DNA sequence: CGGCAGTCGCCGTCTACCTCTCCAAGAGCAGCATGCGC
DNA sequence: GCGCATGCTGCTCTTCAAAGCCACGGCGACTGCCG
RNA sequence: CCGAAGCUUCGGCUUCGGCAGGAGAGGUA
C-alpha cells in the first residue's frame, strides 16, 4: 500500500498542505484514517438526472408521510377508544390527564421521528447538491448513506491511497495563473497566502 | 504498584477455593526495581578511593 | 447487539479468549457479553500420513466479540490481561464500530 | 526498524489477498504508515 | 467578514583529553521419546 | 510385540497504554475569539 | 592489512588463522 513521506507533510510548514490547499489537522485526519475525502464528481450525471432524483425523494417524502398518518390514525383510534371507554368512570379524569400529557408526547414522538427523517433526507439531498472535490467528510453513516443511494457519479476513499489520486489529478498551470492572478490585484492576507 | 496491579488483575481470571496468597504474589518486578536502582542509576555511584 | 472486533498482541489469542469466558461471570456481567469467536480454519498437509493441520488463524491477531455497549462492559474488555485495543475507533475511540452484518454472517458461515 | 517494516508489510500482504472485511485491512495499513514514518524519523509524530 | 492577540511548536546553546560501569526476560511452539495398554 | 498418548528441551518471538513528571530567547504560523 | 607454515626462479605463489557500537557518572586545562 501506498506511504507518505514525513518531511513533505510533518514540517514548518507542510508542503503537502500548501501544493494541495489543505489544513495540515486536515491531511493528518486523512492519511491516518480517521475521514474521508472527496476526489472527484461527474457533475454532467447530476445534472441529466436532477428532476428525475427529486421526484424519486419526493416519492419516499410522500410515503414517510403516509407512513406517520397511518400509525397517527391507529394511535388516535386506540386512544379514543379506550378512553371514551373508560373516561374515569365516577372520580375525576386524573388517569386520561396523564394520558392526555402522554398521548400529546406521543404524537410528538412520531412527529419528532418523522421530523428527524425529513432532516435526514434534507441533509442527504443538499450534500448530494453540494459535494465539490478536496471537501472532507466525516461520520461514516452520512458517507455510507451517500454511497449506497447515490454511489456512482462521487468517488473517494482515506489513506494515502486516495491522495495520491489528488496528486495525480493536479494542474500546475491553472492554479499558477490563479495565485498570480491573486497577487496581481489583491490586498489583506489572502495576498500574504498566495505569497 | 507494579506486583498490585499484577494480583488485582489475576485474582479475577482464577478460580475460588485454590486461591492462596503465595499464588497471587510475583516477586518480580520487585528485584526489578532494586537491581535497576542500584546499577544504571544516577544518583548510586562508583566510590572514589 | 452487535460484532465487534479486538486487537489482542501475537498469539494470545486463545489466551484472550479463555480471559474473557471467565472475566464474564468471576467479574460480575452475565448478560452484556454473549459469544467470543476466534476465527479458525484449516490447512491441508500431511507428513506422509500422519496429519498436522497447521492453526492458521483466517486473521492472526484478531478476536471478534458479541457484546453491547455500556460504560463497564468498555471496561471489561478492555483491561483483559491480553487485549491491545478496540480495533475500529475511527476518531478518538468514542464508541467502536461495529462490524457489518455482512461481512459478519459470511466470517461466522466458515 | 527494517525488521518493523518487512512483518507489518508481509501481514498487509497475507491479509488483503485473503478477504478481509475494510476494517481490519484499514487497521493494518495505518500500521504500516506508522512503522515507515517511524523508520524515515523516529519522534517527529506521537511518542518515540 | 475582519482584525487580533495569546499560544504553541521548533531552532540553538565552546574545544581537546583521561578513568569507571552497564546493555531482554518471560511465554509459548513444536521434534521425538517413551511408557503403558491390549 | 506393536500402536497411541503425553511429556523433556531447543528455540524462537514480543513489545498500546497510561500513569509519570513538570530553561530561555527568537520566530512564525494559526486559530479560536471578539467586534 | 598482520601473523604462522610451505613452494620460492627472488617478481612473487599457495594453505591456515584474525576485529573495534551506545548510555550514564566523575575529573584535568
Amino acid at each position: 500500500a501506498p506511504v507518505t513521506h514525513i518531511w513533505y507533510f510533518k514540517g514548518v510548514p507542510s508542503r503537502l498542505g500548501y501544493l494541495l490547499d489543505l489544513a495540515p489537522k486536515d491531511l493528518e485526519k486523512i492519511i491516518y484514517f480517521a475521514a474521508y475525502v472527496i476526489t472527484s464528481v461527474d457533475e454532467e450525471m447530476r445534472h441529466n438526472e436532477l428532476s428525475t432524483l427529486e421526484a424519486e425523494m419526493a416519492v419516499e417524502r410522500k410515503a414517510v408521510e403516509d407512513q406517520r398518518d397511518g400509525e397517527l390514525e391507529a394511535r388516535a383510534q386506540k386512544l379514543e377508544a379506550d378512553l371514551a371507554e373508560l373516561e374515569a368512570e365516577g372520580a375525576k379524569a386524573d388517569a386520561r390527564r396523564k394520558v392526555r400529557d402522554g398521548g400529546e408526547r406521543e404524537m410528538r414522538q412520531i412527529r419528532d421521528r418523522a421530523q428527524r427523517e425529513l432532516d435526514r433526507l434534507e441533509d442527504i439531498w443538499s450534500t448530494f447538491t453540494k459535494l465539490a472535490p478536496k471537501q472532507l467528510i466525516v461520520d461514516e453513516n452520512l458517507y455510507r448513506e451517500l454511497v449506497d443511494r447515490y454511489g456512482e457519479y462521487f468517488t473517494g476513499a482515506m489513506g494515502a491511497e486516495s491522495i495520491q489520486k489528488l496528486i495525480e489529478n493536479f494542474d500546475i498551470d491553472a492554479e499558477a495563473e490563479s495565485l498570480r492572478d491573486v497577487i496581481r490585484n489583491g490586498k489583506g492576507q489572502k495576498k500574504l497566502r498566495a505569497l | 504498584s507494579r506486583m498490585e496491579r499484577v494480583v488485582r488483575e489475576r485474582m479475577t481470571t482464577q478460580d475460588v477455593e485454590a486461591i492462596t496468597p503465595q499464588t497471587l504474589i510475583n516477586i518480580r518486578p520487585v528485584v526489578a526495581a532494586i537491581k535497576e536502582f542500584f546499577g544504571t542509576s544516577q544518583l548510586s555511584q562508583f566510590m572514589d578511593q | 447487539k452487535n460484532w465487534y472486533v479486538v486487537h489482542t498482541y501475537s498469539g494470545y489469542e486463545n489466551k484472550v479468549k479463555a480471559n474473557l469466558e471467565k472475566r464474564v461471570e468471576s467479574m460480575g456481567m452475565q448478560d452484556k457479553i454473549f459469544r467470543v469467536v476466534v476465527p479458525e480454519e484449516e490447512e491441508t498437509d500431511i507428513k506422509n500420513g500422519k496429519k498436522k493441520v497447521v492453526k492458521k488463524k483466517v486473521f492472526p491477531g484478531y478476536v471478534l466479540v458479541e457484546i453491547v455497549m455500556t460504560d463497564d462492559s468498555w471496561y471489561v474488555v478492555r483491561n483483559t490481561p491480553g487485549v491491545t485495543g478496540f480495533v475500529g475507533s475511527a476518531g478518538s475511540g468514542s464508541k467502536p464500530t461495529p462490524l457489518l452484518p455482512g461481512e459478519a454472517e459470511t466470517i461466522l458461515k466458515r | 526498524l527494517y525488521r518493523r517494516v518487512i512483518n507489518r508489510n508481509n501481514r498487509l500482504k497475507r491479509l488483503i489477498d485473503l478477504g478481509a472485511p475494510e476494517i481490519i485491512v484499514n487497521n493494518e495499513k495505518r500500521m504500516l504508515q506508522e512503522s515507515v514514518d517511524a523508520l524515515f524519523d523516529n519522534g517527529r509524530r506521537g511518542r518515540p
